[PDB]
């Protein structure tokens, strides 16, 4: 709930840490144009945890929402904001023709129409230099061989659905097995020992027996896998003890 | 969040003044979501200073704005007579406008004076009836801070007494008024009451 | 030319609905956000909510969610502000604002004139004038004659002398809010002690909300 | 809780009638077939059924 | 009845803003595209752009993209044509057109009354009437008396005789644009040579933009 | 950039040949309600051969 987001070329990233993931406050908003998670399901975020989650904010001309996706090409996809092929997150985009649009013309957004080379994923290029397209060395002024690469938008409410300003929010979280802080309001129980019971520390469900071995885990390591990539040892988030996950009878 | 503003400001014509505004929120869009409004007594407010790095059209360069951290500042170069109005700051960062308390702009004060000790006896038309009211008039004093204490023959009595300190006129001095309501039989049971000002000393 | 015109002053009592209006002209009344701002007497500005003329997209204040509703008529380009079950604390000044061609969508650069609402549910008592007799037992100094205006609910009360004569010397003091809700003020005049009752030295107190013409000398 | 269905509200709050048609496609005696037409019942020959 | 009414003639100087209007009535002003057509004196028609009453879907001419902006007011059913930084080549006749009940969406079957827009660096100046004396040295034929109207910026100038009398014989000739930007016309009357000054033979020249009443006989 | 199209039963087929495949100019046209391709991706449009 912000009045004005950042520009396309100057998209702002918000770091989130030590949070209780409760995404139920987002479903009660207006029906979003495109709510598609590329690595998870939208109804499963409240039952999982996140290591590092970042939120990006940028407003586009609406019809360019298809460009914010892995493997897509275009102006914004190659010059302003690119998503990697191994992207794991969710894309949230809704209509903002009533907020980020003016009847006389809103000129507070740029999209970097011209650029020398393609932009790499998850980068920001806010250089306001004059794009030299010709051979003569451009002296930073507008000329027949070099123009202004930063072009303004024509956001007006008179345009139909498709040219209106659409606020896009990209949630880039990391679900890799690692010491995390954001897990949600999931409640805690008692720590039993030497019995076949379930375990759910940071979303890892299963059935095993805790043995409390003498494994020396490093501060940045919490999960450990065997040859078959099966997590057989975990570090308790609350207590600094080491507990192994051994299969039952 | 809620914004905080000083109760009032003072400044002589020609000099400059600064209005503080602390409590402005922020978001991922920016930190310049601070606007100022001026409302003269008897009319609707008017947008004077918004987006402090810029300014609207038709507004003279006398009104300037700035912001350092979570505190906003409104700088006015030239002070005139038509500038005495309430200035409010507004924070519109989290899609929610919040107006501050407000500050009234005026000119420098006036040197001290001596209050009045005007005290009228209970009027006959109210005395002969089933009522009584002592009226003490205090005025012609600059410092707007005075507490009226009533005494009944060297005995402090504070039953049914109210006192305020309003402004008389543009003479830059304030006034005061106190009323002691009691029974008419209580008036005739003792001598004439006394009105104490306690402005600066015993008077 | 863009301008905002509001309805006249409305005086009602608590327990009755109220629906003021504020029509805007000179611009396209389909894209500019319309809102209302409350201003209590002696207090600051209070925002209640905003509306969109195109479609119903209402965002109310967290302290005014169900306490007030806002609507508009796009066919006639007029915004409304409906109330329900008014209380004694609803007496305040209300304005209608709209966004400009520049700034944010809740900048509210333009304003209207103002609609003063007052209910103040109480008992309107008639003012009883009591002539404050001067210090007849001690004429030391300057004589001072006046009248005591008491037992009156409405605050605005005009007091004159000799149908507006005797401009010099008369000093009107503002009233004070008592515990019973009734105000009381006093107006005197500094006159020489040797001029007791020059022409008439008669008070003149007028009260519009009650239509009481009380004239008494001293 | 009751709804606040009013024609003034735009898309997102208007009443929308939803009809859920649950079917049963398992092999069982059915009587809700689509209209169509019945033909002749030939026998002892390779034909469609 | 459907009809298009426009504003009066507007005469300004180069470097000044101008916003003419053209109101349409007698039909639903929400679905018919409104446009403007420019017609230079002696040239053909020139289309600049069209607008839609519902939403501002402006499709300007490729030669009039940023040179002129078009807007309309749906609340009062009136279209506007705003100019900025006018030049000397902008003086032309402008019309407002709308689509009909049949045909394409840019057919423009209906038209307006036309607004005369002229711009020049010269300012207004009162005309100087000079009585054109007849051929007193050679009375062969028919006498012809008149007056010379010169040094006046506004083109519309009405000339009468004897407060509107003498209808027959008077023939008003249109003015000519001189190099200094001031026009000059001539009006004479065919009268018999033996009737020199029947009643008064007095000229009557009126000038509204300058309010100059000049009456002089000959 | 056409004023009126044809009928449904009389849909006109326009043959395109000997030109440049530049589909980027179509994105700045009026917003489309449904832009769905069944053989390729819409962003490979202005890159392929036809």
């Amino acid at each position: 709930n912000a009045t004005t987001f950042a520009s396309v070329y100057a998209w702002n990233r918000k770091r989130i840490s030590n949070c209780v993931a409760d995404y139920s406050v987002i479903y009660n908003f207006a029906p979003f144009f495109a709510f598609k998670c590329y690595g998870v399901s939208p109804t499963k975020l409240n039952d999982l945890c996140f290591t590092n989650v970042y939120a990006d904010s940028f407003v586009i001309r609406g019809n360019e929402v298809s460009q914010i996706a892995p493997g897509q090409t275009g102006n914004i996809a190659d010059y302003n904001y690119k998503l990697p092929d191994d992207f794991t997150g969710c894309v949230i985009a809704w209509n903002s023709n009533k907020l980020d649009s003016k009847p006389s013309g809103n000129y507070n957004y740029l999209y970097r129409l011209l650029r020398k080379s393609k932009l790499k994923p998850f980068e920001r290029d806010i250089s306001t230099e004059i794009y030299q397209a010709g051979n003569k060395p451009c002296n930073g002024v507008a000329g027949p061989n070099c123009y202004s690469p930063l072009q303004s938008y024509g956001f007006r409410p008179t345009y139909g659905v498709g040219h209106q300003p659409y606020r896009v929010v990209v949630l880039s979280f990391e679900l890799l097995h690692a010491p995390a802080t954001v897990c949600g309001p999931k409640k805690s129980t008692n720590l039993v020992k030497n019995k076949c019971v379930n375990f759910n520390f940071n979303g890892l469900t299963g059935t095993g027996v805790l043995t409390e071995s003498n494994k020396k885990f490093l501060p940045f390591q919490q999960f450990g896998r065997d040859i078959a990539d099966t997590t057989d040892a975990v570090r308790d988030p609350q207590t600094l003890e080491i507990l192994d996950i051994t299969p039952c009878s | 969040s809620a914004l905080t503003q000083p109760p009032s400001a003072s400044g002589s014509p020609g000099q400059s003044v600064t209005i503080s505004c602390t409590g402005a929120s922020s978001d991922v869009g920016g930190y310049n979501y601070v606007s100022w409004y001026q409302q003269h007594p008897g009319k609707a407010p008017k947008l004077m200073i918004y987006e402090v790095n810029k300014r609207p059209s038709g507004v003279p360069d006398r009104f300037s704005g700035s912001k350092s951290g979570n505190t906003a500042s409104l700088t006015i170069s030239g002070l005139q007579a038509d500038d005495e109005a309430d200035y409010y700051c507004c924070s519109y960062a989290l899609s929610r406008v919040v107006f501050g308390g407000g500050t009234m702009l005026t000119v420098l004060g006036q040197p001290k004076a001596a209050p009045s000790v005007t005290l009228f006896p209970p009027s006959s038309e109210e005395l002969q009836a089933n009522k009584a009211t002592l009226v003490c008039l205090i005025s012609d004093f600059y410092p707007g801070a005075v507490t009226v204490a009533w005494k009944a023959d060297s005995s402090p009595v504070k039953a049914g007494v109210e006192t305020t300190t309003p402004s008389k006129q543009s003479n830059n001095k304030y006034a005061a008024s106190s009323y002691l309501s009691l029974t008419p039989e209580q008036w005739k049971s003792h001598r004439s009451y006394s009105c104490q000002v306690t402005h600066e000393g015993s008077t | 030319q863009m301008q905002l015109v509001q309805s006249g002053a409305e005086v009602k009592k608590p327990g009755e609905s109220l629906k003021i209006s504020c029509k805007g002209s000179g611009y396209t009344f389909s894209y500019y956000w319309i809102g209302w701002v409350r201003q209590m007497p002696g207090k600051g500005l209070e925002w209640m909510g905003i509306i969109y003329p195109g479609d119903s997209d209402t965002r109310y204040s967290p302290s005014f969610q169900g306490q007030v509703t806002i609507s508009a008529d796009k066919s006639i380009s007029t915004a409304y502000l409906h109330w329900s079950s008014l209380k004694a604390s609803d007496t305040a000044m209300y304005y209608c604002a709209r966004q400009g061609d520049l700034g944010d969508w809740i900048l509210l650069g333009y304003w209207g004139q103002g609609t003063l609402v007052t209910v103040s549910s109480a008992s309107t008592k008639g003012p009883s004038v009591f002539p404050l007799a001067p210090s007849s037992k001690s004429t030391s100094g300057t004589a001072a004659l006046g009248c005591l205006v008491k037992d009156y609910f409405p605050e605005p009360v005009t007091v004159s002398w000799n149908s507006g004569a005797l401009t010099s010397g008369v000093h009107t003091f503002p009233a004070v809010l008592q515990s019973s809700g009734l105000y009381s003020l006093s107006s005197v005049v500094t006159v020489p002690s040797s001029s007791l009752g020059t022409q008439t030295y008669i008070c003149n107190v007028n009260h519009k909300p009650s239509n009481t013409k009380v004239d008494k000398k001293v």
